């Protein structure tokens, strides 16, 4: 039984380690996106400024 | 093709809305025959539900059936297509034929090789032809098949007359060419006639997203709204209204007492199923719980062209709200739903009849042992 | 002497005068158009002038709809800007954003007394020096978010929480102990809302208090952004004139500015930052600087502000949340168990909330009781949820009080004694701390949570759970 | 076209279900990205071993890409297709390995490359 609670506690701490692994990597994807959503936000609006700022003449 | 129409009279396709003084609070229900509209998101005579959505879900089917279910009550329909096939047009008027519902329905249309401004106008000339009726003491239904297309031939419209753009290329005053519509459908008081007008408007989402600009113009001018998901549809939900999301600003006031005693219970069970369902060792009453909850999301559902009369809806709501199907299987619930109908068909007869005429639940013991006598007669799988 | 149409090009109309003759900015034009013949319609409409545009032009904003205008049509130069009546006689009635009845009382006699519209806002030298508190009667509300006399409230909510009662229950109260009025506006909401509104006022009572005001979705941008300043106008003549105390509720300020932008583009001006007017923060500034505290009386101004999409960032809430004192939140959840108002109590934040304002007891009960709340809120979550239950001492009787003070912030009002037979109660300030400070010290904990129910002063509730069989 | 009088009444239900097995299997796709598969619960284990299968299974040899892989096409009427879906919906075929499914025409064609594979 005294292995058997030794055991357990090494699994679970692994088990942890890998899943923070992997959320990491996928922060490390999102912010990739979020980047590219950024640039596009920039610069649909200040597109849709000059086209309407152009067109009173 | 069935020669000309034979009128004498004409509206102004712009006119202004009743004011505050001419109105009265909505009371009466509208029937549509859904389940979960008449139960979770009652729709007032006099109101303007909007429904939005997704291209996949079947906005028109239910439009189509709020349509059919008026044929007992005294209302005229009108049918409003903006930038549709004209295939799909003479499909939904066949439909409508073969139900013998143009007796009282009229279809105003603009397909979509017609020029812009046509499928600007023609809200209006449903409006205006509705109003007519209004006016005169008539209760009249009206349909926009979508207004997402006829913001776009404004759009086109306003640019092409050379005007400066907005957000999205939309002109400056996107938000009162609804607005201005919508305001036209009103509850009259005693004094002007005592008519109504009530407006169903239609709008489409891409990718589910309803925090774009249309969807939220035309979400702050009506009094709900109906959110059908498509993730909900392949679930096998397939009303697929979201009731987290679905409102009634008028709910309660447009329902009988029947419906009113018996739909809270439902709703509050259903939203603490689908709180604690995230979460989902256990405690011994969750477990029971969240079983109510997923009878409630069998009872739920429906299927095509079955519209069912307001006294069986009470019936199966209240043999479900006080836990009498929890001895059957959540996969036989349906067929409960098949077999207790019926089994009025023939039994009970005046309970239903009671309830068609004071709008009122009956002698609940009855109830209760008629219910007990069906069980008697149910084999469960 | 008149000018003439020249173009007409929606909601906004362009009128050329003679040499020398040209109307102020901001006046009031008048077309008065009789049909002569089968292919005219009559004409009776409203202009406010805006620009001068130079060689006798001035560009105008129409108040009503502009269909069966003519170019050649004669114009007429008023005077003045727009006036409204001030008085007595707008008391219970209600009006348009010209200043003219809406419902069938009757007209306002031509021999009155009609205000502007348009003035400038009172100096620094005549302010008010100090920091005065607002007395409601409330007592959620006076405990953990004071109002404040000449300040900006931002009321948070929708259907179903019930903040009709909450402003019915406000005019009443104002009304009855410090002799004010109230004002309501209504900018550019549902027309179905306001009828109801006016049927709830007329059942209560408490529409022989109150003037009203309605520009609504159905009209054009240019009545919808002239409205606010008519009830401004009506309330302004009371503070300066008999030295009272005014409330004004404004049904959405957003839509206010939004109605700018809509006439923006087309009187020749170029965009800013997601399509809005350039002249923004200055409109909302000369609205908003109008409602202050001065030495003779003061408007405290009730305001609800829709966030479209909930977004918190777009200009029109970001530039008016710089005006706002207080919020005050009304929660779904308290409603639903039975908490009357259902105003969220870790929610509402105010700036009066200060030791150096409302005093040390005070801010110490306060502080108090929402530590406790948080607390109870932190527990009762995340334990004694999904069989984690625990029965740790100080952890009883933290639960114990904070159940036995939620139910105290509940109250009963006078306009729901229609449909219920208590007649409802008025609660100074020093007796909701002095009660609460008694509950928090465990003195009242020997009684059941029922007999902290829909009761005024914390001694009758002694009285509730002698009744009770306790 | 996909209603129950145009198609028939099996053929509406076999691809109602399968529709439903892969939409459930799209939304356990994240916690298995983060925690893994020896966090669910059983029923959830069973629907992705027949959604990996079915999701596998959609695939076809075409006769214009022989040129491309070697394989010389594949044709498979509506009936063999439906009875497919149903059995392996009916956990006919579980045992099988899952990459027995890619690229064949019909079910019969996936036991022959099963037994070919030494299983
Ligand atoms: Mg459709």
């Amino acid at each position: 039984l005294l292995d058997a609670k030794a055991s357990e506690h090494a699994a679970r701490m692994t088990a942890m380690k890998n899943a923070t692994d992997n959320a990491n990597e996928l922060i490390r994807t999102l912010t990739l996106s979020y980047n590219r959503a950024r640039q596009a936000a920039i610069t649909q609006e200040i597109t849709e400024i000059v086209a309407g700022a152009n067109a009173l003449q | 093709g069935l020669g000309p129409v034979e009128t004498t009279e004409t509206r102004p396709i712009e006119s202004p809305a009743p004011g505050v003084m001419d109105r009265r609070s909505v009371h009466e229900p509208l029937q549509t025959g859904i389940k979960a509209i008449d139960a979770l998101v009652p729709i007032g005579r006099g109101q303007r539900e909007l429904i939005i959505g997704d291209r996949q879900t079947g906005k028109t089917s239910v439009a189509i059936d709020t349509i059919i279910n008026q044929k007992d009550q005294n209302m005229i329909s009108i049918y409003v297509a903006i930038g549709q096939k004209e295939s799909t047009v003479r499909t939904v008027v066949e439909t409508l034929r073969k139900h013998g519902a143009l007796d009282y329905t009229i279809v105003v249309t603009a397909s979509a090789s017609q020029p812009a401004p046509l499928l600007f106008l023609a809200p209006y000339a449903g409006v205006a032809m509705g109003e007519y009726f209004m006016y005169k003491g008539k209760h009249v239904l009206v349909v926009y098949d979508d207004l997402s297309k006829q913001a776009a031939a404004y759009r086109e419209l306003s640019l092409l007359l050379r005007r400066p753009p907005g957000r999205e290329a939309y002109p400056g005053d996107i938000f009162y060419l609804h607005s201005r519509l919508l305001e036209r459908a009103a509850k009259l008081s005693d004094a002007k006639g005592g008519g109504s007008l009530t407006a169903l408007p239609f709008v489409e989402t891409q990718a589910g997203d309803i925090s774009a600009y249309i969807p939220t113009n035309v979400i702050s001018i009506t009094d709900g709204q109906i959110f059908l998901q498509s993730d909900l549809f392949f679930s096998g939900v397939r009303p697929a209204i979201n009731a987290g999301l679905s409102v009634s600003r008028v709910g309660g006031a447009a329902q009988i007492k029947a419906m009113k005693k018996v739909a809270g219970t439902l709703r509050l069970d259903l939203a603490a199923y689908r709180e604690l369902e995230a979460f989902a060792d256990l405690d011994k009453a969750t477990q029971a719980k969240l079983a109510r909850g997923a009878r409630t999301v069998e009872v739920l559902k429906q299927d095509l062209h079955q519209p069912i009369p307001v006294e069986k809806q009470v019936l199966i709501i209240y043999a479900l709200t006080r836990g009498f199907l929890d001895d059957i299987p959540v996969e036989d619930v349906r067929r409960f739903e098949k077999e207790f109908y019926l089994f009025l068909d023939q039994n009970g007869q005046h309970l239903l009849e009671h309830i068609r005429t004071t709008k009122d639940l009956p002698n609940e013991d009855d109830l209760n042992k008629a219910i007990e006598a069906f069980k008697k007669t149910f084999v469960v799988s | 002497t008149r000018g003439r149409v020249i173009q007409v090009m929606g909601p906004v109309v362009d009128v050329k005068f003679e040499n020398g003759h040209l109307p102020a900015i901001y006046n009031a034009l008048k077309i008065q158009h009789k049909a002569r013949n089968e292919n005219e319609v009559d004409i009776d409409l409203t202009l406010e002038v805006a620009l001068h545009l130079g060689d006798d032009t001035v560009r105008t904003i129409a108040m009503a709809s502009t269909d069966g205008l003519i170019r050649g049509m004669e114009v007429i130069d008023t005077g003045a800007p727009i006036s409204v009546p001030v008085g007595e006689v707008t008391l219970g009635r209600v009006f348009n954003v010209l200043g003219e009845p809406i419902d069938l009382e009757g007209d306002i006699p031509a021999d009155a007394r009609r205000d502007p519209i348009h003035r400038p806002a009172p100096k620094f030298e005549e302010l008010a020096t100090e920091v005065e508190i607002l007395e409601t009667g409330i007592k959620v509300v006076d405990l953990l978010a004071p109002y404040i006399k000449g300040g900006k409230i931002g009321l948070f909510g929708g259907a179903g929480v019930g903040k009709t009662v909450l402003i019915q229950e406000l005019i009443h109260n104002i009304a009855q102990e410090h002799g004010g009025i109230s004002v309501f506006a209504g900018v550019g909401e549902r027309t179905r809302e306001g009828n109801d509104l006016y049927h709830e006022m007329k059942d209560s009572g408490v529409i022989s208090k109150t003037a009203m005001v309605f520009g609504q979705m159905n009209e054009p941008p240019g009545a919808r952004m002239r409205v606010a300043l008519t009830g401004l106008t009506m309330a302004e003549y009371f503070r300066d004139e008999q030295g009272q105390d005014v409330l004004l509720f404004i049904d959405n300020i957003f839509r206010f500015t939004q109605a700018g932008s809509e006439v923006s583009a087309l009187l020749g001006r170029m965009p800013s930052a997601v399509g809005y007017q350039p002249t923004l923060a200055t409109e909302m500034g000369q609205l908003q600087e109008r409602i202050t505290s001065t030495a003779k009386g003061s408007i405290t101004s009730i305001q609800a502000i829709y966030v479209p999409a909930d977004d918190y960032t777009d200009p029109a809430p970001a530039t008016t949340f710089s005006h706002l004192d207080a919020t005050t939140n009304l929660e779904r959840k308290l409603a639903e168990m039975g908490i009357y108002p259902a105003v969220d109590p870790l929610a509402s934040t105010s700036r009066a909330l200060a030791p150096e304002i409302v005093g040390e007891e005070h801010y110490q009960v306060a502080r108090k009781v929402q530590q406790t709340l948080q607390r109870y809120k932190e527990l009762q979550d995340i334990i004694a949820i999904l069989g984690m239950d625990e029965l740790s001492d100080e952890d009883k009787l933290v639960v114990h009080r904070a159940r036995r003070i939620q139910f105290f912030l509940s109250q009963n009002f006078h306009v729901a004694e229609q449909f219920t037979g208590q007649p409802g109660s008025y609660v100074p300030v020093k007796e909701t701390v002095r009660g609460f400070k008694e509950i928090l010290e465990g003195k009242y904990d020997h009684l059941p949570e029922d007999a902290f129910r829909l009761v005024g002063r914390i001694e009758e509730v002694v009285e509730k759970a002698k009744a009770m069989g306790v």
